[PDB]
């Protein structure tokens, strides 16, 4: 499954880059890196113009443990409950996910970071390859964004 | 209710890309 091995090289960078601060590839590795680099400007963009919403979100979901962490996946899958797919909402999704790697960090919980990146790439590749195919994967995120 | 306030957050940044 090279899509989700691509896609949570991607997922997992960002979020921990994010996290720690500190920048640390595979297959498709030119594709990867303008991904990568994609995601550092528009994410960081999201979760600057949003991020009083993000904040009570975030409040909201009340994570004070590795427990908590569990509950995301069904908050991520309502993203796509209205059957719309976009690479705006995708890539908000992943900007949140970072905004809450920052928060695992801040509270000590930074080993919960890699499950979290591990089921934001899951509900994209499992519920969503047929269209991140059609899109033509990552090449097509950082075509659609163009920055 | 987060992943709808983020599905219409997605929107947005959507629509801003994508319009013409
Ligand atoms: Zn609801």
């Amino acid at each position: 499954d090279e899509l989700y091995r691509q896609s949570l090289e991607i997922i997992s960078r960002y979020l921990r880059e994010q996290a720690t601060g500190a920048k640390d590839m595979g297959r498709s590795g030119a594709t990867s890196r303008k991904a990568l680099e994609t995601l550092r400007r528009v994410g960081d963009g999201v979760q600057r113009n949003h991020e009083t919403a993000f904040q009570g979100m975030l409040r909201k979901l009340d994570i004070k443990n590795e427990d908590d962490v569990k509950s995301l996946s069904r908050v991520m899958i309502h993203v796509f409950s209205d059957g719309v797919t976009n690479w705006g909402r995708i890539v908000t999704l992943i900007s949140f996910g970072a905004f809450v790697a920052k928060h695992l960090k801040t509270i000590n919980q930074e080993s919960c970071i890699e499950p979290l990146a591990e089921s934001i790439t899951d509900v994209l590749v499992r519920t969503k390859r047929d269209w991140l195919v059609k899109q033509r994967g990552w090449d097509g995120f950082v075509e659609f964004f163009h920055v | 209710q987060v992943g709808r306030q983020l599905a219409i957050i997605g929107d947005d940044i959507n629509r801003r890309y994508d319009s013409e």
